[PDB]
């Protein structure tokens, strides 16, 4: 199975993110996620979606169940990029730890970027220069559609 | 940083705090220990030692399951614990306790082929955030599972509901038949 | 109606009934009633009453099996019904008979949090018909499961595979530990 | 994992290339066929219920067709082949929609744009269903006004 | 051979020994004999004879988890090979022998729908490559051996490949019915 | 769920095939890789590469296990893909077997195509004649980017 959860662009608020303010984004950053197996802003972007309207539309128990999210764990993300990013983490490679992000930003006009997920290693945060060369590869892939 | 000359990098950082309510959440704490919450009322508490809390092979599945004093949640999740092991084939290695409600389960461990593997393998799996894959072997004896309730966990690692989501579809594809008929 | 001049608003509906010989057809009839059809053969009747038909604890499922008295897609999609029912733990809570051929399954049911939600949840995936995932319950007291005829009851809903297939992924996702070595 | 299945191809009202759906398949219809252009979006799409419910008729017609007819007739092709026609997680999400009391899909009744003189049509996608009742077409009109805005920009 | 003026068709086939050190490969001497190798030293022989080895119907399977002297990989192929076949219900069918590390496995195949037709798709489906009928697979062949032995080409009619495994691994624990009522 | 692996153009040695040279394939090919979902040369690559850096990154075992390969053998390959080609080939449909492979390479320029898989049943690789509508229509794809 393949993930089809919708996005009911999509703003995140001070909640979901630690020490920072009302964040928002682009139609073309969420339109991008609906035709790409590989992304991870996607997977925890459905995964918010998703727990805003399980608290708004599904009253709280008194005994509150994990069956829910068991049945409908596919659905929201490919439990394959996890095991993906598992791979990296044992093959020595950088992994994906789904906690800090980047994203690029233009500075006229605010056309940001679907953010990639940060890859960590031994584990530490890597040096900007790593991966100089994928960021470098996104503006152009970026400045292409101009 | 104008990294093309006219974009600039922005990092970001995602607080999962807030799926606490659905989904269950995981923290290291310290590097023994890796802990479970499942919402702030219960959790998991995953540890290894050099002690046993368990002194008896005896663990008692089904009259827990007759007596269904325990917490839903958590039973679902050892189950998807063990049964998310690659080569379980020794059920002396396990043991546990379910007196009242409580969960209390532990694993013993002990060239590599022992079921010391599979187990760490899952572990490492379980809670989650550079020698070869096979035969991890930790200092540490035994592994124990227990219950607590909620206070501050997550000293290594902030909290993290990866590996929980990840082990679902590893829940049974690693099993060794115990009988003709499953 | 019509949009944008040149674009009419046309309608479609589908014919479920071509698909009978390639899986189960499901439906529904009252509230409670929810048939299943294999084929053009026979089927089954999926009731919630409160007047059970099995007055006793017994299976000896194993021996169904051993005789082969059966149909083996009857069987199948009954073993589907049941290990997809979500934290199943209470095993006095389904009694069943498969002597002489007809399978008669009988889950009892009977603050939630038990047995009850997990079968109704299943029972609700298998045919489809505020807040009430949880805690859901129905007044009756007895879900009957029976092997039955062709004479088509369904008027609530129109055939659809839609149910068992859905549930046939989510088949083993829930199921609890009973063994120590399964 | 994702649906592999290759829909067959009808060459009848329409080229090869396009499909069709006879009066079986359909009820109070007669025989209707979807051309090349629509079908084609099926093969990326992974989130159309219709190019499902399109991939079990075609391989329900070529089983009953092609293969020997069983002495007794077992359910186990479907069983082996179920997550390989169609995305088992899409009846998940309909079956959240179910629960969580919004609209959703009951895979019955369709509804998809015609085009008077041309007579192209887009890729038909679920009439949704809310409170056990189909939504009138003022309710979803959004979602129609959009797919007319994306239908334009093909031609 | 050329297609519009520039193009010509050239053929590729991809060798498969090459994954012998990270996963099993599947293949064929003969409709009868068939081998899973697992690494360059170990294999699982699959064998359809009427002649018979195993001739009790008492497995000893937990004991023979509990003694630990097989390698592993073959008891995980036999798990996976038994978990998958459809609909299997008649528990004397296997006997199973391990005698000191050994692997026997012997499914009594001994009329459409019964425990032959599962064991004989699983096994066709185990060795790939080796109409229009998917059930009433008959075989004149009455016992299907499963033996371990150590490396030997034996992939004549068919070359070795892994996708016979790999496709067999999706369906564990799907086509199976349940025998207790807690599980 | 859908496979997730990354691929490591793409060169192909001269052990790794079959009495063939080193091929090596574009990068457009292998960027078509990633989203398509059923062809049988991107999946059986992703195989290969997931071999073959696994052997140099990760010392071999002195046990081989399976363990490895059974935990991520869904983030590679398109197991339904196999189911499909298991449905074609009792169906008695023509099937890919995995092991030969055609693809249209470019006379002058060099360029190939992706790999189309062959077709076999009845125990014999088709004739090209037998199946040269569906080589004409990778032909026609080719003539779009020029
Ligand atoms: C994978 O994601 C993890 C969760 O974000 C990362 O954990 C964070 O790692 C950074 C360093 O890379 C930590 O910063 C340090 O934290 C340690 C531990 O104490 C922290 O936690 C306590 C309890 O909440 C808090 O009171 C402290 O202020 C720290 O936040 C400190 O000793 C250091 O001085 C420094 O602050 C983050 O604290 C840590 N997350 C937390 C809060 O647990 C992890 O690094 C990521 N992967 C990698 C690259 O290792
Ligand atoms: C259950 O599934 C069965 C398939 O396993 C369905 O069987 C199919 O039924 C249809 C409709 O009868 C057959 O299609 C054709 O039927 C016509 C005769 O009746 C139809 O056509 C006339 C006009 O020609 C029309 O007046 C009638 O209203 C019908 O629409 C034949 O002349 C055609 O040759 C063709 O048979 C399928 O062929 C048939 N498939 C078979 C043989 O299984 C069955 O209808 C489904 N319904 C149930 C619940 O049993
Ligand atoms: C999807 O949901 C809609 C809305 O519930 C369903 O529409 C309903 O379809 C059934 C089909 O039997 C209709 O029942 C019919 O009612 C007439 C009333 O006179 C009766 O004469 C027929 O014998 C039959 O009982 C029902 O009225 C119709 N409407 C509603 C609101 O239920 C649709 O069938 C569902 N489709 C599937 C397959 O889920
Ligand atoms: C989309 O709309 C077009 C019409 O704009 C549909 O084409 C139409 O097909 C029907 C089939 O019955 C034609 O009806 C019949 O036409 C003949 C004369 O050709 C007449 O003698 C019959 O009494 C009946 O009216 C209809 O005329 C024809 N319209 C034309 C010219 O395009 C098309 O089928 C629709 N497609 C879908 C699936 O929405
Ligand atoms: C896919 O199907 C094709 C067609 O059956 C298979 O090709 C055949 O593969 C077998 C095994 O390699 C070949 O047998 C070999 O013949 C040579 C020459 O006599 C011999 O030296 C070898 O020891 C072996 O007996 C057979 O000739 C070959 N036939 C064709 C038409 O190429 C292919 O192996 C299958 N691949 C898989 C993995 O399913
Ligand atoms: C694990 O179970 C064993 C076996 O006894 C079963 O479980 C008991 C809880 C009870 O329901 C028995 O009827 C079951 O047969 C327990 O071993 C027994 O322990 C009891 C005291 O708990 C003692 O009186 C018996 O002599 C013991 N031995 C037997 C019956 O052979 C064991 O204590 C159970 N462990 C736990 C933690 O509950
Ligand atoms: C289910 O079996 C029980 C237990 O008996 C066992 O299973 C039988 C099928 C048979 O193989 C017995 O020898 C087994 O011991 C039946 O309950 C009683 O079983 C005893 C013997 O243990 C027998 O003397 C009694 O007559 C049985 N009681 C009744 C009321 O018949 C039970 O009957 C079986 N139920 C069904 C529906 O078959
Ligand atoms: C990207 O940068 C733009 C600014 O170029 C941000 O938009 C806001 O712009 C106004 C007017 O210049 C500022 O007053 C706001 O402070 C800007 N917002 C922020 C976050 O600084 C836009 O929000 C940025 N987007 C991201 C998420 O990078
Ligand atoms: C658990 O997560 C919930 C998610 O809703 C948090 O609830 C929110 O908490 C913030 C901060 O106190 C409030 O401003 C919001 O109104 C709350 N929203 C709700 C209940 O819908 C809660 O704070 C989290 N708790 C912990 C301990 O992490
Ligand atoms: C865990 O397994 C170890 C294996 O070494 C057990 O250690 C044995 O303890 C017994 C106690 O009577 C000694 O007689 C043995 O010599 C020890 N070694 C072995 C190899 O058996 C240990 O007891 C086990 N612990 C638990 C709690 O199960
Ligand atoms: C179904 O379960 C219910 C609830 O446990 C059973 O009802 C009880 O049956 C016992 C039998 O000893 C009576 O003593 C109790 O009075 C009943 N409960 C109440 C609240 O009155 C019912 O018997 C079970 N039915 C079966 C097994 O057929
Ligand atoms: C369920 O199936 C069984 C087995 O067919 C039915 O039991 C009897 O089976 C024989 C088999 O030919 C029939 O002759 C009998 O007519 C069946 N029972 C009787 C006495 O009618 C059983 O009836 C079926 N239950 C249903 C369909 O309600
Ligand atoms: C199993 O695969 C390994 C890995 O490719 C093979 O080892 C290579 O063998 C060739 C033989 O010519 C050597 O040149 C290479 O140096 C070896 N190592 C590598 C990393 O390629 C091995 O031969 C294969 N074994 C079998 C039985 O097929
Ligand atoms: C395989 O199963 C067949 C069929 O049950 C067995 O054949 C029967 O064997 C018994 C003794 O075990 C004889 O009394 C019967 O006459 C045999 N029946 C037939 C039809 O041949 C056979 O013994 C089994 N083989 C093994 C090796 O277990
Ligand atoms: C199948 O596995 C068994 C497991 O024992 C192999 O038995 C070997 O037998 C020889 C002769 O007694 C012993 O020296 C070896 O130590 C045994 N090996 C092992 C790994 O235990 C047997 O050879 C294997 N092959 C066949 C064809 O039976
Ligand atoms: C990681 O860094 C440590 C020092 O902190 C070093 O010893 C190790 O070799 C490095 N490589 C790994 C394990 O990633
Ligand atoms: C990576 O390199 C950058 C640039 O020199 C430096 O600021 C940063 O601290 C380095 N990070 C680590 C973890 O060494
Ligand atoms: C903290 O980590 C150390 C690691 O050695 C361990 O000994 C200890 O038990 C852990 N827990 C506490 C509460 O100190
Ligand atoms: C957890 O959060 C809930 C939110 O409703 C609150 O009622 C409760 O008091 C909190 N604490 C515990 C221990 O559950
Ligand atoms: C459904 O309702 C009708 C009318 O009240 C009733 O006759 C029937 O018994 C009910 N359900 C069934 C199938 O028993
Ligand atoms: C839907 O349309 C029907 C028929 O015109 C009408 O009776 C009903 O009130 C409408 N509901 C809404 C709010 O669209
Ligand atoms: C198949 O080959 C085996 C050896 O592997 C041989 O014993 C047997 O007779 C052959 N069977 C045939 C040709 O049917
Ligand atoms: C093997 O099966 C026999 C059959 O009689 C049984 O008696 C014996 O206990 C079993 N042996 C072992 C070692 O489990």
């Amino acid at each position: 199975g393949t993930f089809t959860w919708t996005l009911s662009g999509y703003c995140l608020t001070r909640w979901m993110l630690i020490e920072a303010e009302l964040k928002c984004f682009g139609n073309t950053a969420v339109a991008k996620c609906n035709e790409k197996h590989d992304e991870e802003f996607c997977d925890m972007l459905r995964l918010f979606d998703f727990n805003k309207q399980a608290i708004q539309r599904l009253k709280a128990p008194a005994q509150m169940s994990i069956q829910l999210i068991n049945k409908a764990v596919n659905a929201l993300i490919n439990d394959q990029l996890i095991m993906k990013n598992h791979l990296r983490d044992i093959m020595c490679i950088p992994y994906c730890n789904y906690s800090k992000y980047w994203y690029l930003n233009h500075t006229t006009t605010g056309r940001t970027s679907l953010p990639k997920c940060w890859l960590v290693s031994n584990g530490s945060y890597l040096n900007e220069t790593h991966f100089s060369d994928d960021i470098e590869q996104q503006a152009d892939n970026m400045i292409t559609e101009m | 940083s104008l990294y093309k000359g006219v974009y600039e990098l922005q990092t970001l950082e995602l607080n999962m705090e807030t799926l606490n309510m659905t989904m269950p959440l995981s923290c290291t704490k310290n590097n023994s220990h890796h802990y479970i919450m499942v919402g702030n009322e219960t959790g998991l508490e995953l540890t290894l030692t050099n002690t046993s809390i368990i002194n008896h092979k005896f663990c008692n599945l089904s009259d827990a399951h007759k007596k269904n004093l325990y917490d839903h949640a958590l039973m679902s999740i050892i189950s998807t614990f063990h049964l998310s092991i690659p080569n379980f084939n020794q059920y002396e290695a396990m043991s546990c306790d379910f007196n009242g409600g409580k969960i209390s389960v532990q694993y013993n461990l002990s060239h590599c082929g022992t079921v010391a593997n599979g187990v760490l393998q899952t572990f490492m799996r379980m809670a989650w955030g550079c020698g070869n894959w096979d035969c991890i072997m930790t200092s540490y004896q035994y592994l124990i599972i227990q219950n607590t309730t909620w206070e501050d966990h997550c000293q290594f690692s902030r909290p993290s509901p990866i590996g929980y989501l990840g082990l679902l579809s590893q829940r049974t594809r690693d099993i060794y038949i115990s009988r003709r008929l499953l």
